[PDB]
């Protein structure tokens, strides 16, 4: 076996991983949930699990259009850039490639204080 | 994600270029463009009449259209998955090519050779071989894995062929690292295998999302003149496109895994405008879009009357009309179409539905299930003679109507052809419980093969 | 309530797992959140005595108790706050706390 061939069956079986540890999350989240239509900070945070569900990749694009419907609230906003800074750190730093653009891109990002 | 005006610059062409973008002032049009701020028509299949298994080989011409003058007679050639072999017979005879390389797919004969290049050889001639064909193992072909590269580095004649093609179907939910490493694959080949002079096709279909766009900024390096290219004839709600390098300026050889590294590390992800790009390109330059919508208010267009000239580029020495065997295989039709098939023969499943009645058995289930199969057929039937031979005023419109909607509508009462049958049997038929309506739903596969036979039907009636 | 606090304290924990073992890159972040919820799983109450005792343990790496922290935040926004001082006494407390900046 070549070093190529072990490579892509790496790739695939983290995928399969990565896919797992989202639907057992989407779960946890959704059970967590269930006990004006603004969303909060888990409200939002099933939605981006949803797209990772739905195998669709998180984007720039995505969270610019995600500000610009959520604009009008400035809470909400920090919410949402709060969420995605929780599934950020959530994710080990191998497959934020796999999630896409933004986590690797929020990973840099910290809070100044607790 | 989904929820305007932007415009490109022997068997004799030109008549038929079809739209074309230069790939740098595209990426910088894409990247300087802000965009954000926030169907499924198969009429396509109705201008496409010529080839049986496939029909894609109106496209190969459009794309030899800038390919001809960009290479001489090559005696060369290697084609990835091409799927029954159309667009290679095409390319074939347009780009004089001697000898053709078939790659495709293995599913586990062992020797998968391609139905439509046989029809082809047989139809012009006595034809031999003509194409190589591969190992047929199930490591061998199986692109964008180490037992195919291996397998077409060791047979192609090191930096011998000179035109390079690539027609690999993307399933909606393909991964995007494995289409990466297929499209890898293709380039280490292309540059390993791939003289100075060579021209390599590459069908994309781009998603948002997907890796498409970091390749096509890496591969716009190598070759000195990259160009993406969108077909007249292909379906408009799709996005697919050819694109076309050409003049390689150098060969070297280099894993695809390093290839894969750094398309990574260039980290472009496409764009949403690059998708609403091609989209609005493929929608104004259609072939539906340049000479009209095909059902109109019930009426055939009269270009689809007499055989279009791109038809018959493609009928000198390549397949055949697709609207025989058509007919055989949804309406039971025979070739010789002398209105002995239908007709008559409608009226002979009314003959069986003249006695099924027959008026601790099985009576009450099966009679019901063997009922509606009979109607299903009458039913396609009856839609025959009135799309082959029958007049079109309100019934034609009638039935694109109901097919849009995705189903088939039978009346059985006074209708057509009961008049022919005899009176008792239409007292018999009538008499029952039977609804005087039956529906019958049709899948995706069933409307395009509909909407052939009415590309059919208007050969028919001219 | 109980129950639904608890089946989602072993999915979390079945995530968590899966994730940690696909990591390139002290009990970091993550690390430490798997077992915080492995307390939660055992019982065990979160508490402000065990909270600044692994703050004297982990005292001379500074960016740990940078990672331990984030991580406890991680559990306080994550967490309702109806259950949230069923969770422990550290919880609401660190759900008074927040970020100045991104």
């Amino acid at each position: 076996v070549s070093a190529n061939h072990a490579s892509q069956q790496l790739d695939q079986l983290k995928a399969v991983h990565l896919a797992s540890a989202v639907r057992d999350l989407e779960r946890a989240m959704t059970t967590l949930k269930l006990w004006a239509l603004g969303y909060s900070v888990i409200m939002f945070m099933i939605t981006a699990v949803k797209r990772l569900r739905e195998s669709k990749m998180l984007t720039l694009s995505w969270f610019n259009q995600a500000l610009m419907v959520i604009a009008p609230s400035q809470e909400e906003t920090m919410n949402l850039k709060t969420a995605m800074w929780i599934l950020a750190n959530l994710i080990p730093r191998d497959m934020l490639s796999l999630t896409g653009d933004l986590l690797p891109s929020l990973w840099g990002s910290g809070l100044l204080m607790l | 994600p989904g929820f305007n005006v932007s415009q490109p610059k022997n068997m004799s062409i030109k008549a038929f270029r079809p739209p074309h973008d230069d790939v740098a002032k595209l990426l910088k049009d894409i990247n300087t463009s802000k965009h954000n701020l926030p169907l499924a028509n198969y009429e396509i299949h109705a201008f496409r009449r010529i080839g049986l298994n496939s029909s894609a080989c109106y496209k190969a011409v459009e794309i030899s259209t800038l390919i001809r003058r960009c290479l001489e007679p090559g005696e060369d050639g290697l084609f990835l998955g091409e799927g029954s072999g159309s667009m290679l017979i095409t390319y074939k005879e347009i780009l004089k090519l001697s000898k053709c390389f078939y790659n495709s797919g293995v599913s586990a004969e062992l020797a998968p050779y391609p139905s439509e290049v046989g029809l082809v050889e047989h139809r012009m001639g006595v034809g031999n071989i003509v194409k190589v064909l591969f190992n047929g193992r199930p490591e061998v072909t199986w692109v964008g894995s180490v037992d195919c590269f291996n397998f077409i580095v060791s047979n192609i004649p090191t930096s011998s062929v000179g035109f390079i093609h690539s027609d690999i179907e993307t399933l909606p939910d393909k991964d995007t690292i494995e289409k990466l490493e297929e499209l890898a694959a293709i380039l280490s080949m292309a540059l390993l295998l791939g003289k100075i002079g060579s021209i390599l096709v590459i069908k994309l279909m781009p998603f948002s999302g997907d890796f498409v766009q970091g390749f096509i900024s890496y591969v716009g390096s190598h070759y000195r003149e990259v160009n993406l290219v969108y077909p007249r004839y292909s379906n408009f709600i799709s996005t697919e496109s050819y694109l076309v390098m050409t003049d390689l300026k150098a060969n070297r050889l280099m894993n695809p895994e390093k290839i894969k590294q750094q398309i990574i590390e260039s980290s472009v992800r496409t764009s949403p405008g690059l998708i609403g790009h091609i989209l609005s390109i493929k929608q104004l330059s259609c072939i539906q879009a340049i000479v009209g919508d095909a059902v109109s208010r019930g009426d055939i267009n009269p270009t689809l009357k007499k055989l279009t000239p791109i038809e018959q580029v493609l009928i000198n020495c390549g397949l055949a009309i697709n609207g025989p065997k058509l007919c055989k295989e949804l309406i039971h039709h025979d070739v010789a179409s002398g209105q002995d098939g239908l007709l008559n023969s409608i009226l002979i499943l009314y003959r069986e539905l003249a006695r099924f009645k027959d008026n601790f058995h099985a009576y009450p289930v099966l009679v019901s299930s063997r009922q509606r199969e009979l109607i299903s057929r009458i039913t396609r039937k009856f839609w025959g003679h009135i799309l082959l031979y029958s007049g079109n005023r309100k019934l034609i419109n009638k039935f694109i109507q109901n097919l849009k909607s995705g189903y088939l509508i039978l009346d059985l009462h006074q209708n057509i052809f009961v008049k022919n049958l005899s009176k008792s049997e239409k007292q018999i038929i009538m008499t029952g419980g039977l609804k005087r309506e039956w529906v019958f739903k049709v899948t995706v596969k069933e409307t395009k093969e509909w909407y052939k036979l009415v590309g059919y039907s208007a050969l028919i009636k001219d």
